[PDB]
RNA sequence: GGCGCUGGAGCGUCGGGCCCAUACCCGGCCGUCGCCGGCAGUCGAGAGUGGACGGGAGCGGCGGCCGGAGCCCCGCGGACGCUACGCCGCGACGAGUAGGAGGGCCGCUGCGGUGAGCCUUGAAGCCUAGGGCGCGGGCCCGGGUGGAGCCGCCGCAGGUGC
């Protein structure tokens, strides 16, 4: 029965190789759809803009509904309410950050904890940045490092994400998953910002860095980690 | 078997070939290279004669251990990496050009200015500030612990000889064989002995050196003085 | 020469000196064995700058690393010869005393079952 | 820092039987054995109840 | 024939006000007074060369009194051409204000 | 093991076989307790003791 | 049983030494003389022992055999190998791995062997 | 805060650099906690996300259209492991009075066992710019003095640590 057991080993591993194989093309396919996606939305915005100019009107964009918060004071002599939307908001520690779905009730409670953070509208580079050089999936409780795609695929699978780049496209298009997309991500443990805050214990439009800066949060994270 | 070929696939960055995957199987031509079908003896058998001695006898090679230590050490990782010193690259800094004027910065010949000539497999440079001006002979030298300095001989056309090599560079030692505890002195030979082979090559290598460093006036003078800092001068201050 | 162990790792102190006992400068009757200091108001205890140290866990040694000697053995106390075999398959890695209390002539036959064994012993000589 | 609290970190639950009983024991790493290589949940509430004290193996009436 | 190394300072050690990090140095290199200055002098060898009592073996020499601590430069310090330095032990502090050679040896030009 | 119980042979005084076989007696078939054993004999040990003041 | 016996003996033994952080066992048939179930030499039913021959050369093999096992006068069976240290090696290969007599001491009875008899070899100079 | 400072080292509004906390990031080591995680498969033939058979009818690549049995052996061989109260992996975490708990191959004294233990070829004790181990409590070894007793391990019991 051995030549039978080879060419059963032989037929299993062959297998398994062409199921890797398709998976891979459907990865690399899947990028490639996404990348068509994202240049068709910035190209929309700056027509939509250039047609509203050209009529003499004015084009106001979509509010923004993907932020990145990150916190900026430290643990120590925290109100209670604050301490409460900060460990809500999985933000334990200085300098983590974390990508928040922004509607009336998120934004109420990132009202609350305005002075402990600084939150803004990432873009797609800085949403790239995060998940690729800080990115850890909680998988079993643990943190582990997103090194390959099957962890990925194997806690979200069931949702359609199965890869780095259909985890950054929920991140960035709030999508159906975003919930669980975002909570499979360990809260981003960010350096120290190279050159510095202005004034942590201040608003940033009174020249300080708490607060909601509109999209300066992408120059904050490239300081940033 | 067939005659290897050239990759057909251009690097542009290292890592990523300038034709992609369709491009790379059209240029191959695989839509018509498709196939789908079709040791060392360990013993050896010897006569081993007399009478009586049954026929032969297989001898294996490779008997097993006679002795077996009380305790190993397990076997390590595999690193996909980490070539040995001959397989490494040899960088080059892009002032050391051949026949560029270098300054030594450490060894007996501190100070020095020397001629370059080329580096060597182990990425040695060697050099021969010409002997009879600053007695500098053929001779190895670390590109990190020399100065390249901005005037240059055009030693083009010239010939170097093909055994000057680092086997040829390289020290040689006579202690320690049939000699292990020292009573009397080993400290003999101690006397390095420049061969006449090394003569030879010097002579040959400096006499068409010599009239391309004639060809400017008082690079000679150059050559033979020696390199120093004064209180003055700071060396990041300085073009060299 | 000696014998050498199996493997010889960069053995990694974290700290060199000892731990003395806060105030065992000031008194004699004081001694330098480590006590926790209770104290209400100690600084040592409460771990001002520039006071005396508190041991604690993260000073531990190396695992791989601990209680090796210099020489890359590891201790084992041995009173006879037959105390001495129980190293034999373990001869790259455990190194035997002869313990204190043993006279001249035993630790003379210990030593000399030690040399056939091939089992290193860091005090060879030291009754003769 | 951390903003965590420390005070529930260690579960309070029996790992192994206080017990000195060899027997125990044996039939203890017979079921640490069950339990790891099946899938059996029936083998890993056994085992957990061989951890248990007495009071909490109260005994059962033939009736 | 020359002297082939650059003067410097040892100007102390690391430190905040109340901090002293003795396990790297800050030297002031002469003739470097601005931070731009600094770049030609990062990575290179740097030197605190002693006499002592006692003889010490020489390389390719015989024995005599001097005794080195070797070092090198890591990275600019401050504004105006201070450099960092590590060095093999810990520099003692009666080289405050005492000389450091800069060796040139790692040379990239 | 529990349920099987082997014959012994009685030695003479001479030290060897006499020929007469023994069943092994059931009590050397109880479970071995060392926990009891030292509980006991930790238990029993006082009882001999002699009072001191 | 061996798994009783070793709940019995794993820390109440007259062969157990523990000092300076070690533990080790000095019972007759244990290779590498160390507190364990698998190279303990008195609780299974079969085991293997090497020492030295009672003159200073060659090795004794002692194998506890399948019948005797609580009389402990014929349980044992001694065989002497006085050859070269390839064939000795060789014949204890045989004797363990041959008969399936314990294969999980093969090496450590290899490297018990090796030992002796290269402490019995004479010293150099 | 001092020296001092007045084309500022003062006051107001601002820029770029730079300095360093036990804070943040990366890495190493220690411990705790968690995964009630993995290992009895020591299974160099084990081979496992089904195999077995047993006859239907069929192709596919080799044995000129009929065709078919495989068993290791030119080597007889193959590291370590698993005190399972053991060993191994991964992740997070580490302030602390009063107080609580765990561990202690930390220490003292005596008892039952055990070490075919140590010792007048030198015990206990003591001294020591001697060599070390442990985070630590502490311990081992060298040298001296001393002159008759002492210790390890498994349990037991305290008039047990300044
Ligand atoms: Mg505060
Ligand atoms: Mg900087
Ligand atoms: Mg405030
Ligand atoms: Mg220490
Ligand atoms: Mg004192
Ligand atoms: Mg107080
Ligand atoms: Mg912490
Ligand atoms: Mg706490
Ligand atoms: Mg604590
Ligand atoms: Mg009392």
């Amino acid at each position: 029965n051995f030549a039978e057991l080879k060419i059963k080993r032989l037929r299993k591993k062959f297998a398994q190789k062409m199921l890797r194989k398709a998976r891979r093309k459907l990865i690399y396919e899947k990028a490639k759809h996404y990348h068509k996606e994202y240049r068709q939305m910035y190209r929309t915005e700056i027509r939509m803009a250039r047609m509203a100019r050209k009529a003499g009107n004015f084009y106001v964009p979509a509010e923004p509904k993907l932020a990145f918060v990150i916190r900026i004071r430290g643990i120590n002599g925290v109100s209670p309410k604050v301490r409460k939307v900060l460990q809500l908001l999985r933000l334990r520690q200085i300098f983590n950050g974390t990508f928040v779905k922004l509607n009336k009730a998120s934004i109420n409670m990132l009202r609350i904890v305005e002075p402990y953070i600084a939150w803004g509208y990432p873009n797609l580079k800085s949403v790239n940045e995060l998940i690729y050089k800080r990115g850890y999936g909680k998988i079993n409780k643990k943190r582990i490092a997103l090194t390959d795609n099957a962890l990925i695929a194997r806690s979200l699978g069931k949702y359609g994400i199965i890869c780095m780049e259909d985890l950054i496209h929920e991140i960035y298009t709030v999508g159906k998953r975003f919930k669980e997309a975002n909570n499979f991500l360990w809260p981003f443990k960010l350096s120290s910002p190279r050159g510095g805050m202005k004034k942590k214990t201040t608003h940033f439009v009174e020249g300080g860095d708490a607060g909601n800066r509109e999209d300066q949060i992408n120059r904050l994270i490239r300081r940033m980690n | 078997k067939g005659k290897p070929h050239c990759s057909r696939n251009p690097v542009l960055v290292r890592g990523i070939g300038r034709y992609s995957r369709s491009a790379m199987y059209s240029r191959k031509a695989m839509y018509k290279r498709k196939y789908s079908a079709a040791k060392v003896l360990a013993t050896v058998t010897k006569p081993v004669g007399g009478d009586k001695n049954g026929g032969t006898r297989v001898v294996k090679l490779r008997k097993m251990p006679r002795y077996y230590p009380t305790e190993d050490v397990p076997r390590k990782l595999l690193s996909h990496g980490k070539k040995p010193f001959s397989q490494h690259v040899r960088k080059l800094r892009a002032s050391i050009t051949p026949g560029t004027i270098l300054i030594i910065l450490t060894g007996r010949h501190r100070g020095k200015r020397v001629v370059f000539l080329k580096q060597l497999a182990s990425g040695l440079l060697l050099v021969t500030g010409p002997l009879v001006l600053n007695r500098v002979p053929l001779r190895r030298t670390h590109q990190k612990f020399v100065i390249a300095t901005s005037t240059k001989i055009d030693i083009s056309n010239v010939k170097i000889p093909k055994h000057l090599t680092d086997a040829y560079f390289k020290k040689k030692k006579l202690r320690k064989p049939r000699h292990q505890e020292g009573e009397i002195f080993d400290t003999e030979k101690e006397k390095y002995e420049i061969t006449e082979q090394r003569k030879i090559d010097q002579k040959a290598v400096d006499s068409q050196i010599l009239p391309k460093i004639k060809a400017i006036p008082q690079l000679q003078g150059y050559l033979r003085s020696v390199f120093a800092l004064t209180n003055g001068i700071y060396p990041h201050k300085l073009v060299f | 020469a000696a014998l050498r162990p199996l493997v010889k790792p960069k053995i990694v102190k974290k700290r060199t000196k000892k731990f003395i006992r806060h105030q065992s400068d000031r008194y004699v009757k004081i001694k330098r064995n480590w006590r926790k200091p209770r104290g209400i108001d100690n600084r040592v205890r409460r771990r001002f700058k520039g006071q005396i140290l508190m041991p604690n866990i993260g000073y531990g040694s190396n695992k791989k690393t601990k209680h090796m000697l210099p020489s890359g053995f590891r201790k084992f106390l041995v009173h006879n010869v037959k105390e001495l075999e129980v190293l034999l398959m373990c001869n790259k890695s455990y190194c035997a005393e002869i313990a204190h209390n043993v006279s001249s002539k035993n630790r003379k036959a210990i030593v000399e079952r030690a040399a056939q064994l091939a089992i290193r012993v860091t005090n060879p000589n030291a009754r003769l | 820092g951390v903003d965590i609290r420390h005070n529930k970190d260690r579960k309070v639950r029996r790992k192994e039987p206080k017990s000195q009983d060899i027997y125990l024991r044996l039939l203890v790493k017979l079921y640490r054995f069950l339990a790891r290589r099946t899938n059996s949940t029936f083998n890993q509430v056994v085992l957990k109840r061989l951890f248990m004290s007495r009071t909490n193996r109260p005994p059962l009436s033939l009736s | 024939s020359g002297r082939l190394w650059s003067k410097a300072i040892f100007a102390g050690y690391k430190r905040g006000l109340r901090n002293q990090r003795e396990h790297t140095a800050l030297l002031k290199i002469e003739g470097v007074y601005a931070r731009d200055e600094t770049e030609f002098y990062l990575g290179k060898r740097c030197a605190y060369v002693y006499k002592a009592k006692n003889n010490t073996v020489t390389p390719g020499g015989k024995p005599n009194k001097t005794r080195v601590i070797w070092g090198k430069v890591t990275r600019a310090h401050g504004n105006s051409g201070m450099v960092r330095a590590k060095f093999r032990s810990n520099l003692p502090a009666k080289a405050i204000g005492h000389r450091i050679r800069v060796m040139l040896y790692p040379s990239r030009i | 093991m529990a349920c099987a119980r082997p014959l012994i042979s009685v030695y003479s005084e001479k030290g060897e076989s006499s020929g007469k076989n023994v069943t092994l007696p059931a009590v050397f078939k109880a479970p071995i307790r060392p926990d009891i054993v030292n509980f006991v004999h930790t238990n029993l040990r006082k009882n001999n003791r002699q009072p001191y003041a | 049983s061996a798994h009783l016996q070793w709940m019995v003996v794993r820390n109440c033994s007259s062969f157990l030494i523990k000092r300076n952080k070690q533990t080790y066992s000095t019972e007759p048939n244990n290779l590498k003389a160390r507190n364990s179930f698998r190279y303990n030499g008195l609780i299974h039913r079969k085991t293997v022992g090497v020492e030295p021959a009672a003159d200073g050369k060659g090795v004794v093999v002692v194998i506890k055999r399948r019948s005797g096992q609580r009389k402990p006068a014929t349980s044992y069976v001694r065989t002497t190998i006085n050859k070269n240290a390839r064939a000795t090696l060789s014949s204890i290969r045989h004797m363990i791995r041959k008969n399936k007599y314990r294969p999980d001491l093969r090496m450590a009875a290899i490297r018990r062997a090796s030992a002796i008899l290269r402490s019995q070899k004479p010293v150099m100079v």
